[PDB]
RNA sequence: GGUAUGAGUAGCGAAAGAAGGGUGAGAAUCCCUUCCACCGAAUAUCUAAGGUUUCCUGAGGAAGGCUCGUCCGCUCAGGGUUAGUCGGGACCUAAGCCGAGGCCGAUAGGCGUAGGCGAUGGACAACAGGUAGAGAUUCCUGUACCAGUGCUAAUUGUUUAACCGAUGGGGUGACACAGAAGGAUAGGGAAUCGCACGAAUGGAAAUGUGCGUCCAAGCAGUGAGUGUGAGAAGUAGGCAAAUCCGCUUCUCGCGAAGCAUGAGCUGUGAUGGGGAACGGAAGUUCCUGAUUUCACGCUGUCAAGAAAAGCCUCUAGGAAGAGUAGUACUGCCCGUACCGCAAACCGACACAGGUAGAUGAGGAGAGAAUCCUAAGGUGAGCGAGAGAACUCUCGUUAAGGAACUCGGCAAAAUGACCCCGUAACUUCGGGAGAAGGGGUGCUCUAUUAGGGUGCAAGCCCGAGAGAGCCGCAGUGAAUAGGCCCAGGCGACUGUUUAGCAAAAACACAGGUCUCUGCAAAACCGUAAGGUGACGUAUAGGGGCUGACGCCUGCCCGG
């Protein structure tokens, strides 16, 4: 039983837009994700 | 009564448990149950900060009635019931006006007696009179220490308070833990013992039962290492190698008074314990 | 307005073998109800439908030469016409 | 970064293949056939997660595939997923999360009320056939149900209250665990009936062989049963009100009716559908019988077992339109392909690992064990020889039998059922399967004796005895304890160093000390706010000890 046990919506709870913009410091990842011009934010 | 199991198994061998005679219905009043999670020693932060908390039987709240309110209505004891969540048996009261309320069962409060409640309350056992209206030497439970809070002094199993003397607008109530203080004299208490009084004597007998009440286990301190706890460490079994017993958290915890020095009840405290 | 909620008629074998049984097979706007169908058909091929069934399809990934992406999204629509309708034409 | 060396070396990842035919430039490796072999409480069938096109068809064989390759989960094109009823949303709430105002706080923010969100739970209407390159309770045929809508028709109200009816009251919803006996049905067997055959090598026209031997929801009836004393007065409560609930009294009192529920059955559904044979017969009886259902129904236990919506009812309110019948219309969004104990998921791999749930046949059997098989699935992506050392995995072994060795480590032995028999000690439960002995096949007297089902016919379970019979051996295979004596430690079942320690360590019930009078002490937090506890000294926190039995002495100088 390895580390990674995928789940689409435990995914999205964690990591995902919404939360990351529901705090200060998540705003601070998509800032700094923005700042670097990632694809992918959250 | 205690029953005796018979040693059938080590985990029964010195077991005792309730024969609960005193019980009379095994079906609550489905109007006064109330949803209870267990917390299992965790904050509003979801910190554990009460230890040897979690994973009991689930269990319902019975709204129980420890202010006693209805003065003048007769009520009438209808059952005597299990409560999960006190030592204590419970006791579901029909009021003549058809209301319906749980009250701490008092040690003799039998189905069809007639609890009364107020000043004109007579001096039987469930009955519930203000500390001004109750005689000198009588035994007392369920007292309040704000007029209109509801009991909370002595509510536990087989416990009981005496009513010593008045002194002002205050009573002399001398407390289950033989402490004496001075109680407002507006402040209502239910007449007799607390009932359930064998409680005490039973013997949990196996470490499951222990589980199933919502009892993790106790670690002690001496099997623990110098980060965990000031016991901690020692090569093999240690002494208490400090001047006093420490808590986990240090503070010594053998003897050493925690009552605040400055504590605004000490005026209402007449003897200690 | 219709003929934006009706995108196109839907040619291949499946959707061919099914115009003989009134059932007419269309791309959709991809934002388009089902009821949305079935008055954007009666107002373009002046039918009465019995039932529109839709499913939407996911974009299907492609490659050509290190550069790899999605088709479009589609909604497909297949109108079934009452028995005593005229006919679409295809 | 490139390229050597090791080297044509290690390896090619558990396993049964064979030949014939085909295809093709080319075949151990692709296709077909036949035989063989493997899984079968799975290596089968579903479903959730997860993946995300891997699915289907056609074309391809550079690379990928540990070989090959005409093949592919690979490459290239085209395609493919159909829902009022299935799962989710337009319904409900749990934990938890957020949170208008609010409380707290250098900033940031933290907390929290109303109110929201949030399934892993609650509520909620569709079945059987058909069809097929790729979907199907979704498409088609048949037959339904739920919620609405109009349209016709009577019927009855149209301001004294038909009807609706709360965002409020009440009831239900609504729940643990264990156990036992039943009813029923799935399923599994025989016979019966139908159709086919009549035979290779000695025999059989027959107790002969093979294949089959029935069907929905819905609707209308019933129905094992399971629960339940009805009715009338009155009314300090249910924030107002209440004809509802709750409470009280009085009459009737009963074990039966009624009233709730209720698996299943019968009929219809069906002139339909399916069915052994270019197409169409039989559908019966009996035995067995649930891990399903009636149903957490009943009984018992203590550890005392969600909520909310929904539904029913009550009034407060609102009210001229309401219901009943017929008829024809209306019913949105999301998912639906495929894999799914796996080559498609988690493991960098086409990786001996991991992956929740439903179903899971037969013989012998207690069994989902075991062995062999059914349905169904598979022959595992390198092969051909050889049959040296050595290594690994196995079988056997003269005589001896622990002499081996740190140590009987390993292996051997024991093993099922039945009968006899069973010690010290003991907390009187145990010890105990103690130990130690004996037995086990087949045939006949056997429609068994007697049992179960049963109106009967019949069909299932059949003992002991006797007589025989055969082998070296009869739980003839497979799967099923080795035992005893004496100590130490720990009472016990549990727990532990994921990945060198499972223990005498931890825990434990019990004991004792101590703190703690409730805005409790203790703990988290700067605080608010919390846990403690919706507890209240028979309770809660901390320390030490560790079942039980007998005990636990002297010292308060530091
Ligand atoms: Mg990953
Ligand atoms: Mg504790
Ligand atoms: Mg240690
Ligand atoms: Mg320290
Ligand atoms: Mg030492
Ligand atoms: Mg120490
Ligand atoms: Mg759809
Ligand atoms: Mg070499
Ligand atoms: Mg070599
Ligand atoms: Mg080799
Ligand atoms: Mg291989
Ligand atoms: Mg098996
Ligand atoms: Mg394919
Ligand atoms: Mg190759
Ligand atoms: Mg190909
Ligand atoms: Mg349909
Ligand atoms: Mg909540
Ligand atoms: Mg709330
Ligand atoms: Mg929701
Ligand atoms: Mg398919
Ligand atoms: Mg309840
Ligand atoms: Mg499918
Ligand atoms: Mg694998
Ligand atoms: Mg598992
Ligand atoms: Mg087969
Ligand atoms: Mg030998
Ligand atoms: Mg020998
Ligand atoms: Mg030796
Ligand atoms: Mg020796
Ligand atoms: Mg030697
Ligand atoms: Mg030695
Ligand atoms: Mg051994
Ligand atoms: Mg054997
Ligand atoms: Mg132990
Ligand atoms: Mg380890
Ligand atoms: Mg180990
Ligand atoms: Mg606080
Ligand atoms: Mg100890
Ligand atoms: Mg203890």
């Amino acid at each position: 039983k390895r580390t990674y046990q995928p789940s689409k919506r435990k995914r999205k709870k964690v990591h995902g837009f919404r939360t990351r913009m529901s705090t200060k410091n998540g705003r601070r990842v998509l800032a700094s994700r923005r700042r670097k011009g990632r694809k992918v934010l959250s | 009564a205690i029953k005796k199991y018979k040693p059938t198994t080590n985990g029964r061998r010195h077991m005792t448990s309730s024969d609960f005679a005193e019980i009379t219905t095994s079906t609550p009043e489905k109007s006064l149950l109330r949803p209870l999670k267990k917390k299992a020693g965790r904050n509003n932060q979801g910190k554990l900060t009460v230890r040897h908390h979690g994973g009991g039987h689930k269990r319902q709240y019975r709204v129980i009635d420890f202010k006693r309110n209805k003065d003048g209505i007769p009520g009438r004891v209808a059952t005597i019931e299990y409560d999960p969540n006190r030592s204590a048996n419970i006791a579901l009261i029909n009021y003549a006006d058809g209301e319906k309320r749980y009250i701490i069962a008092a040690k003799g409060l039998e189905v069809g007696q007639t609890i009364y409640s107020g000043a004109e309350a007579d001096i039987k056992v469930g009955n519930a009179l203000e500390l001004k209206d109750i005689p000198v030497g009588t035994v007392i439970h369920n007292i309040e220490m704000k007029p209109g809070k509801g009991g909370q002094l002595v509510r536990s199993a087989g416990t009981s308070a005496q009513v010593l003397g008045k002194e002002g607008k205050y009573v002399l109530i001398r407390l289950n833990s033989g402490e004496v203080r001075m109680i407002l004299a507006t402040c209502r208490a239910t007449i007799g013992q607390v009932g359930n009084e064998q409680h005490e004597l039973i013997n949990i007998g196996k470490a499951g039962r222990s589980r199933w009440m919502g009892k993790r286990p106790t670690v002690r301190g001496s099997v623990m290492n110098p980060n965990d706890h000031p016991h901690g460490g020692g090569e093999g079994k240690a002494p208490i190698g400090r001047k006093s017993p420490m808590s986990p958290w240090g503070k010594p915890t053998l003897g050493y008074k925690t009552r605040k020095k400055n504590n605004n009840s000490d005026k209402f405290i007449v003897r200690r314990r | 307005d219709a003929r934006d909620i009706i995108k196109r008629p839907v040619v291949t074998e499946e959707s061919t073998s099914i115009l003989d049984d009134k059932k007419y097979t269309f791309e959709v706007d991809t934002r388009a109800t089902k009821t949305q169908v079935k008055y954007a058909v009666e107002e373009i091929f002046d039918v009465k439908v019995a039932k529109v069934n839709v499913m939407n399809y996911k974009g299907k990934l492609k490659r050509m030469g290190r550069y790899a992406g999605y088709t479009n999204k589609r909604r497909k629509a297949i109108v079934t016409v009452t028995a005593d309708s005229k006919e679409i034409q295809f």
